[PDB]
Formats: structure tokens, sequence, C-alpha cells
RNA sequence: AGGACCGAACCGACUAAUGUCGAAAAAUUAGCGGAUGACUUGUGGCUGGGGGUGAAAGGCCAAUCAAACCGGGAGAUAGCU
RNA sequence: ACACAGGUGGUCAGGUAGAGAAUACCAAGGCGCUUGAGAGAACUCGGGUGAAGGAACUAGGCAAAAUGGUGCCGUAACUUC
RNA sequence: AAUUCCUUGUCGGGUAAGUUCCGACCUGCACGAAUGGCGUAAUGAUGGCCAGGCUGUCUCCACCCGAGACUCAGUGAAAU
RNA sequence: CGAUGUCGGCUCAUCACAUCCUGGGGCUGAAGUAGGUCCCAAGGGUAUGGCUGUUCGCCAUUUAAAGUGGUACGCGAGCUGGGUUUAGAACGUCGUGAGACAGUUCGGUCCCUAUCUGCCGUGGGCGCUGGAGAACUGAGGGGGGCUGCUCCUAGUACGAGAGGACCGGAGUGGACGCAUCACUGGUGUUCGGGUUGUCAUGCCAAUGGCACUGCCCGGUAGCUAAAUGCGGAAGAGAUAAGUGCUGAAAGCAUCUAAGCACGAAACUUGCCCCGAGAUGAGUUCUCCCUGACCCUUUAAGGGUCCUGAAGGAACGUUGAAGACGACGACGUUGAUAGGCCGGGUGUGUAAGCGCAGCGAUGCGUUGAGCUAACCGGUACUAAUGAACCGUGAGGCUUAACCU
């Protein structure tokens, strides 16, 4: 089926009765109101796009405000788009809520991870640091060799080198849902999801199930 | 770590295409004395947003 | 070969080990510069060591 | 935030006895010994206390037969049935990690009795 | 990578940086306007503002904590007697950063920082 | 967290006083052994009339660690010393007849039942 | 008493890191050996080029040493580039 | 060759602590080392700390960590005593 | 063996495992008596080996504090 | 030979298949288990130590296994310098001797700030044909692909017994990879306390500077891992070797010639990320602008006056974003930062006073005081009215259309 867009609210834990403490991530999922429905008659693929939360009146532009009045919805922060799966059908304004995940059992969470900056080869690609002593001159954490010799004569493409780490879309798969809390608009997945506290998260059910 | 042969005045010139200065174009006019200053910086006399704030 | 004098001792595969798997005795040779002479010496050296394992088979 | 703050204090037990570090405390812990669900006892000295609300925890050092055992307990876990202060100790430090090298007569601590 | 870290290091070690704001808070009290660089002004708010909140309760222990800071007996007398009851109505934000061109000698962003009364 | 070159104490009265860990068994390239994991030890010290003597190579199961085990509730049980009970390399039901000091609950699995029945605590 | 002992000034230079278009044409930092003696240092003398001097390494003899530097024979000679 | 982290003989020598001219902090007196302002990546340099292990590192315990004072008790093989 | 080629000789010690070390044998390629032989207490910024303590030396790196690196302004090189 | 630095270690690899493990098979002198040999197969994986400068090697103990090779016997403008190839010195030996030895031995300065390609990142320009703001389809590119053990099937098939399955099904590890900071811990020179030596604040008490943060004991938030979640798949398509069905050439036989069905971690997909500079520059939604003119080489021409749209940038407060640009939020019609208020945490009973003791000090007020990066809240301070970039209905040829 489709998934929903929500915001990450820290981490907690749930002491279950049987003597187990399972760590949960509190994901708040407000109402995801649909702004546009797509189909093969106009687009070639059938999908919807939703929006969540709220924005200010002055911060939203003129093209984005005329796109929301087309749907009749409240203006919401950004737009995300979900591919429909040939069995369901939504309308423009159908306020999709966290009631979908009382059906499901395991989810997939996608969010922009935490950014580490220009990270070196020991941190980014898990390289072994060289020896801290025994003669070593200015070459402790440096990456070592990067190529062979005259016969390649180059560095091969895709070489594990130092650079931008994090700040990148990643999907942790197959996370258990612990509680679907519909009065509080809360989803409690089990374990760790990407991104800092307050980032966006795209929770959809487990494709590998 | 040394060059193999000298670059041209063409290859010297393209590296400096990004080295150009920008004009600020954002001089404002004071509310009281009508004088030029930067945004959020006080004037030469000492006015800022209409008020003689430096008394100097 | 293990030794010294130049990297002539450490560039060419001039040693040889002839290992006799029906017995398990390891005859080696590093005596010459050329592999073909070391293999020729170590082959005759092992046929002497196959004499002695057949003497000690008789003598036991 | 208030979402977590609400979600945690609905889960905290509301009968935790007020103990300080240095107190001899007999913590009584559920244990599943196969089929039967036994409640067993652990009596040592509280050498450390972490306070985080629901995530609060305290570490109890017990010198058992042989050598010392330093077990920590998650405070609001359902595994701890009863926490009971037996003796009240008079230290002036929030973490008693100096007590790991001290054994025996040097490991003993002062009564409060105020 | 300083995720969620306050404090500016300002190319000084922790001894030097603590000693200069201790001097520079004494300059802001005694002259009621000082000219400095703009990153040094914004870290000076995190030093002078807790002093004036400390100076609201005129007690002997507060006289000694405001002497343990700033190490100056003339400053702790301009606090608690002049700056003390003059900002007693205001709820924080006793100061004001006014920017002023650049420093001529090194192109540094200069800024006036002053207490918000100057109604002498 | 017991690895190569780790000197451990001995819980049982097999005769060994100090043993040293030489190998962590089970799974190649493995870092360290833990709660109740099998290791090859070597015996670095012995009492004169023990069942074993110095310089004998045999197995051991780790029964106490200073890193400490974790129960699923979040709690961690730590000790002041690494200790182990010795095995035979071929035939189980370990060597000793007494066991000194406590062991832990995670050692209770189907084959160390001799150990958690002789141990005076837990 | 002591070519005694520990240890600064002073003399030296064993290890490591830095430095290697250096701060410096052998140094800095952290340690290290001697430190009343075959000690060290100031000033001034003396020994000279197949010569000096050398608790000896072909070491040193003005950042130059299996024969110093400056001038000269001299535009040595070069079947070599 | 420099307004150069080097070299350069003698003389004077305060306070508290100390055996001391060591070392720490100070007096008298002199200085802040003639580019600064930010930011707070990789990496390098000079450091601080580390769970559990404890030389498994490596040519090698290299480098670091550790040992460190005074008074007393005690002190082995060997020995030219 | 500061000497030994074959050689990681063989045996013992030490180690879970010891081409090095220690002891012993002697088949000394090619020790040997002032170009000294063999022992030797003390000594050594000496060569090798072992043990204890100790440790980011390492498993395996994490964090922090400073100086550069980076950006802005001023001056402004070098080998090639 | 007007210089292509060298054995081994370290870091980092990459390809080949003549496959070491896992996967698919044929034959067996294959009962089973475990093999042996050969065929297919390169997707992933493929030790740790003792000795040695050693590559090797032997030894110890593991592993599903410890593959063979190529890449200047990959890799010194990446590190090391133990080895070998400078000068010192000695031993054996050769020589009358200077000295010499794929004989041994002790000691011995490893330089380079990256122009170009390559690569890792991250931006500026202009392009995409009116200008914009978004969300996308996806050409194409990358990543990932390992595996043990245990139990069920079943102590059944097989076997005289010992032993002991195929095929399915479940759990739980090792190694690796990604994410995160709730747990447990590390750190935390911006927090609190203890304490040594000294100096200062007139002095007492109280503090502050310096001594590696003086030495230390703790410790918030961040970052982190030894911590804790997750991953490898299932399925589909076409096959490799192999197994077949029907079937002639060739009355039979025959998997192949026509026809038809199976078959692996390989291949294309499935799963994850990038991605329309995919110049083949795409689609979809919304927003914005409809004014006069003279000239002339009337041309998709040039010039003026008015009018500045959507949106941008700029600046400022800044951010769990970041080298710098960039990206994200906020700018008063405001919680973006700091302050402040309450709370939490941390350290641990502040100073002052009082009593007790000759005094050190204890006790009471008192879980007091202070408390950074945190939590909720509050316009007190700073985010100024603006000016600026971007314009003024958007080419021609056709077609299908309504007109």
């Amino acid at each position: 089926m489709i998934g929903l867009v929500g915001k990450k609210v820290g981490m907690t834990r749930i002491f279950t009765e049987d003597g187990v403490s399972i760590p949960v991530t509190v994901i708040e999922v407000e109402a995801n109101r649909v702004t546009q429905v797509k189909d093969l008659a106009n687009d070639g693929y059938r999908a919807i796009q939703v929006t969540t939360g709220a924005k200010k009146a002055n911060r939203v532009t003129k093209p984005e405000a005329g796109h929301f009045a087309k749907a009749g919805v409240e203006a919401g922060r950004g737009l995300w788009e979900f591919r429909l799966a040939e069995g369901e059908e939504f309308t423009v304004g159908q306020s999709i809520s966290v009631e979908l995940f009382a059906d499901v059992k395991k989810v997939d969470v996608t969010g922009t991870s935490k950014g580490k900056g220009f990270a070196g080869t020991v941190k980014r690609w898990n390289f072994r640091t060289q020896d801290a002593t025994h003669g070593n001159s200015l070459s402790h954490r440096v990456p070592g060799s990067i190529g062979q010799n005259q016969t390649p004569g180059k560095v091969f493409k895709g070489k594990k080198m130092a650079g931008q780490m994090g700040n990148e879309r990643v999907t942790v798969q197959s996370l258990d849902v612990v509680r679907v809390d519909a009065e509080r608009n809360l989803l409690l997945v089990k374990g760790a999801v990407p991104g800092a506290t307050g980032s966006d998260l795209i929770v959809k059910p487990a494709v590998k199930a | 770590a040394v060059q193999q042969n000298k670059p041209t005045r063409s290859k010297r010139g393209m590296r400096r295409s990004h080295d150009a200065l920008t004009a600020v174009t954002s001089l404002s006019v004071d509310k009281t004395s009508g004088e030029k200053h930067l945004r959020h910086h006080i004037t030469a006399d000492g006015y800022y947003r209409g008020r003689k704030v430096i008394a100097k | 070969t293990s030794g010294a004098g130049a990297q002539h001792v450490n560039r060419t595969e001039s040693a040889v080990r002839i290992t006799h798997i029906p017995t398990g005795i390891v005859t080696q040779c590093q005596n010459d510069r050329s592999q073909h002479k070391n293999k020729d010496q170590a082959m005759k050296q092992m046929k002497a060591k196959l004499y002695e394992l057949e003497m000690q088979k008789k003598n036991a | 935030s208030n979402i977590i703050k609400q979600l945690e204090q609905e889960q905290m037990k509301q009968d935790v006895p007020s103990f300080r570090p240095g107190d001899t405390v007999e913590v009584k812990v559920w244990v599943v010994e196969g089929s039967k669900k036994r409640l067993q006892a652990f009596e040592g000295v509280v050498i450390a206390i972490r306070n985080r609300g629901l995530h609060s925890a305290f570490t109890v050092r017990k010198i058992s037969n042989g050598e010392g055992v330093e077990r920590v307990f998650q405070t609001h876990s359902p595994v701890v049935d009863s926490i009971s202060v037996k003796r009240r100790g008079a230290v002036r430090k929030a973490k008693l990690y100096y007590l790991r090298e001290r054994t025996g007569k040097a490991a003993r601590i002062k009564e409060r009795l105020n | 990578m300083r995720h969620r870290k306050s404090g500016r290091q300002l190319n000084r070690n922790s001894s030097h940086r603590q000693a200069m704001f201790r001097n520079m808070a004494g300059s802001l009290v005694r002259h009621e306007i000082i000219k400095t660089t703009l990153p040094k002004a914004k870290e000076l708010r995190r030093v002078v503002e807790p002093l004036i909140t400390l100076a609201k309760t005129d007690s002997v222990a507060n006289r000694r904590l405001a002497f343990a800071r700033t190490r100056d007996n003339e400053i702790v007398a301009k606090l608690f007697n002049e700056l003390g009851p003059r900002f007693a109505s205001r709820a924080g934000g006793y100061t004001r950063i006014l920017k002023c061109g650049f420093r001529a000698g090194d192109n540094a962003p200069m800024a006036y920082i002053e207490l918000v009364d100057r109604s002498e | 967290m017991i690895q190569e070159q780790t000197m451990l104490n001995v819980a049982d009265n097999s005769g060994a006083r100090r043993v040293m860990c030489i190998k962590v068994l089970g799974g190649s390239h493995r870092r360290y052994a833990g709660v109740g994991d099998i290791i090859k030890i070597t015996i670095k010290e012995a009492i004169p009339r023990g069942k074993v003597k110095k310089g004998d190579v045999l197995k051991a199961v780790v029964v106490r660690t200073k890193k400490g085990v974790r129960r699923p509730d979040g709690s961690v049980i730590r000790f002041d010393g690494n200790a182990c009970v010795l095995l035979n390399n071929n035939s189980e039901q370990p060597i000793g007849t007494r066991i000194f000091g406590p062991v832990t609950r995670e050692l209770r699995s189907e084959k160390f039942m001799k150990i958690i029945s002789l141990a005076p605590e837990v």
C-alpha cells in the first residue's frame, strides 16, 4: 500500500510486561491531506501527493499557494509523492491518517540522515588507521595508496576516498511497529530511524514482506 | 608537485573568472538624516534607524 | 634463498624444496645460483635420503 | 518535548522510595527460573544513581561470595518489584566509584542516623 | 563537528578567553558602551547578562559571586547600586549590538555593544 | 569481552589458578568471547595436586566478565574479574567439582546445566 | 680519600618526534652521558700543504680535505659529450 | 647574508616553599616575541583522557605509560671483600 | 662461537607454538695461546634473550584542548 | 646510465579463472555420513599468533574456506627502513701487502607547498526557446549479494551394527554494512566539588590567577562505540553444465534436425541511493506579466519614455546544514539566535549567622548553593520602511482542430 509522512520526535523506550525493554522512536504523524492525484490518463503513472503540518501565510509563495487552493487543503510544509499500487484510490483532500498502520506490522522509514561534514577515510569508509609509532612520518590517518602503477595509470572510478558523509537520504528497512497511537497521532517504530530530531520521515509498510 | 609545462594566458585567465569582486548595491538611506549606510550598520554620523544612537 | 651478498639472493627463485609425500621428508637446496643445478643437487640429495629411510627400514 | 514527556510519565511507576548513594538497599528482582516465576533478592551498596525520569537507573555493588558483583538496575522496569532501604549511608559524593579498590574494613562506610 | 554546541572559541585557549571576557565585562559596566569586534560582542552577551541578573538580589553572597566573576571591586559597586535597580524591571536583554563598519587595520567586523539605558 | 592474551581467573577446583586465553572458538575472524562463550585457554599457573598442570591446552567457558552481561530489560551485571570453568577438548561436562563465586543466567542452556547447579549463586 | 655517588650551572650529543624550498647550510622540543677531572673555559702565543695536528676517524687544518685556499705555468690535455 | 627559535667571557643575586643557583609562584626591574579577523571540516602538529583486554603491535616494548622524596625496617647469588 | 658453509646440526631448558636466547655434545667448511688463550666482580646512552609492573604499542579507535589547514583583509615567494 | 629508487612489512586495492568456501551437475571401486574425480560457475567471502628482516616455510590453535595468479615479483611525490648495495669496526678465511669475500657480525641523515590527467567531494556559469515555484517519470550509473551452529522433519530413509541423511521448516550467532544515541559506557580543558604550592584582593573569613585543565574525583548536551535497531532475502525472466519429452534424417536407436518442458549465489530484474547537461535537456500542477512610441541597412533589428509582476538574490538572526559556496529555518502580520522565567540534569549540604569544642573541625539553618550546549515558555535585545536583479503575452514551418 501507500505510506505516510511524519516528523521524528526523539527516542524513548517501552517496558513491556514480560521483563523486556524495547527501544522505540516516537514518530508523530499528523493528517496527510492529499493535494493531487495522478493517473495514467494524464501522467502515465498513478500516484498521489500529500502534504503535512502547517506553514505561514507570508512564507509560502504564489505558485505554491495556488497549488493548495486547487486541492482546497490547508497549506502544508512541502510535498511528498506516493506511488499508488493499483488496488486503492484516493480523492483530492482525503485526510489520510495514521489509521493505515494499525493494519500493518512492519514498516520502512526513509529520512535525510545526520550530516558529518567532510569526513575522512577512517570515518567515512572505515579504513584502518596506520601505525601511531615505529617511525611513522605525518601519515597516521591518511588513506594510504590509491592506485596501482603505470599499467592502470589512473585511479579507478568509485574509489573510496574522503568527502561528504551524511546529509543524505537513507532507508532503514523492516522496522517493527510497536504501537499505533491514533488519539495522540503517534507512531512508535522499534529501533533507530535516520535523521535528527524534528526531521521528516517517510514511513511506508515493509516491501520485503 | 611542480608543473610539467607552463599554462597559457588562457588557462590563467579562466581560473580568475571566479575571482571577480561584487558590488554591494545595497546602500540604504537613513530615516532621519537620509544618509548612505549598509544594511544593519550605523551611519557615519551615528544615526541608525532614525535614532542618534552613538551620541558621538 | 635466505642469505646476503646482494639482492641476487633476493630476486630469483633459485632455491628448491623436493617433498616426498609417501614419506614426508623435505630435501632442500640453496647451494647454487641456478635453479636447474639446485634441483639437480636436491634430487640426488633426496635419493640419498631415500637410501637411509630404506636402510632404517631394514635396520629396524 | 511534550510528546515524549507525556509518553514517559504515563509509564513510570509512582512508588519509588527515596534513596541516596551510600545506602544499603535490598532490591528484589523477578527472575524466570524455567517455568516458575521467582522473585529473588539483591542486597548491596548503592554506589551510583542516574536520574532521567523514566530512564533513571541505579547501580548497586554487592560483595558476594568470592568477589564483588556490580549490578545496575533500570528503576522503572517491571523486573524490579521492591526497592527497600535497609541501611542509610553517610557519604559526601554522588558517585562511589572509589569503593572498587577498597575492600573489607576500608570499604565500610558511615551511618547517617541524623 | 559542533552539532548543538554553544560558545565561540575565538582563536584563544580556555584560559585566555576566560580572562579577556572577565576584563571586557568590566569595560562594559564601567563605560556603558564599548567598541569591539562583532563575534566578540555576541559572546560578551553571554557574560554580562548573567551578571546583571545576579545583581538584582543585593545580598552578600551575590556580592561575592559577582566578585568571583570580573574580580573587580569598582565593578561590583556599579553593579548592585547603579545597574542593579535600574534594570530591575526588565526581563533579560539588557544589552544591544550596534554594528559599525569594519576595523581599518585588518578588515574585522566591528560592533558597538552597550547597555540599554544610556540616559545619563 | 575476552580475547587473545587475556589472563583469566578460574572458578572451579580443577587445579588451575591463572589461565590465559589463546583463541575464541566459533566463527572465523572473531573478535572476543563474551557471556558464556567457549575459548581455548592455556594454563599459566597451577596448584601442585590439581587435575591439570601448567602448560596444558584445553577449553573453557567464560562465566564472569568485567565488561558484564546485559539482561533484555536494560540492566547490566558487572563483576570485578574474568573467570572461567575448564573443559576437556573432546568430552563435555566440565572438569571441576566445586564452582567458586556466582555465574549468570545466560549460562543456563542445556549443556552448562552442571555449572549452574554447582554454582552457589544465580 | 676517590679519573667515587646522585644532581643544576657548564661541557657533551644516546633515542624519538618535528623540521627537510627549515626559525636554523645539523637546530628545536621531550628525555639522555659526564659533571674535582685523562675536567672545562677566557685571553695571547706556537706548529702549514706531501706539510701540520690527530686518546687514530683518513678525522681536522676558516660552512672547502686520500692532500687547504689565492695567483700563475694556462687557452694543461681530452681518440669524449 | 635577515630586526634569523642558534652562538657569545666575567660580575651582582631579593621573598615563600625547598637540601639547593633545581622547580613552582612572586619582588625590584623588564616584557607580551612587528601581520591580524573569523570559522571551529578532512588532515598534520603539540597535548589530555578512555570502557574491556594488556605487547596480541613491531625488525625490536620504538614511542608513551609507569617508577620517583625523606626517615626507618629489611635486603640474594656472586665477589678482586 | 662476533668464527659453523651444509644448518632452523642434534639433544635439553624456556613458550600453546622459539630460524633468535640459555645449557650440552663436537662431525672446528675455516678457534687457539701477547696480531694473545680461557675465566672474570664492578662498569656500559653497548649486542641478544626472558619476566614483573605499566600502558592507545595494538585489538580498534572514540572524544576533547590548542597551532596550522579553510574564509576575509594586508604584504607576497619558490623549484619548474 | 644529462638517474624508470629495491626485498619484506603497513595502508589501499583492482582484475583474471586454471574455484579454496558457498551454489548447480555427471561418473564412481557412490548404502548412509564424509568423499574422490570431472563439468558449469567469479556474486560475495577467503585467519590469528610463536620463530625469522624474511617472501616462503615449519609449529600452535582456529575456519564454510584459510584459492592460484596478474597489475614495474600492484602499491616509498602513501608510511616504514628490519634486509640488501657508501664511509666505522671486528671475526673466520684469502693475500707478502693495500685490501677482498651470493661468509658472518654490531652501528648507520628515506626530499617535494600538486600545474595537467585520474579520483573523491562540493559549487559558479550558461543551456534546456516568455519568466518562474514545486513535485516527479526515468534513460542511465552505483551499492548490496558471505555464512556457521542448533532444533523440527527423524534418530525415520540407508545400514549387520556402528553410524546417520536428501528434501523442506524454524531459531540463533560470527564477519561485514548502514542508521541512530533510548539503554550500557567513553569523552566532556565551556559544569560542580575536593585539594597542594605560592601570589594578589588592607587584613580575618571568602575568593581569583599561575603551576600540563596544577593534580584530581564526578558529569549535562553533542560526537561516539565496546552499545542498540536493521540489512544480505523471497519471487520473476532468459540460460550454463546437466536431465528430459515427442521425433525423423537412418523401418531401429536417438534430448534436436522441426517442435516442447526443466535447470545455479552467474546474467536481466526484484531491494537501496544518485539521476532530464538523458544538449534525445522530458512530463505534470500552479503563479506572473496584455503600454505608448519615432527611427532605419523592415530585421527573430536598434533606441526612448513610462511601468518592476511572479520570483529571486542581497543583508540581518542563525541551524542537529556546513572547509568556502551550497542547502534548511526566521526577519516583528515574528520564538530564528541570545537574554530571561519555570523545569530537568549535574555536582553535592554555598556564603552569612548560631550552637558545641582550647583548636583543627563537627552540627543546625539545608539536598543548601551554583548549574554549559537540554526541555517548555516569554518579544527584553537583535533581526528596519525599503532600494536592487528579473519585465511588459512570448519564433517560423506545417498538420489536426474549433472557428
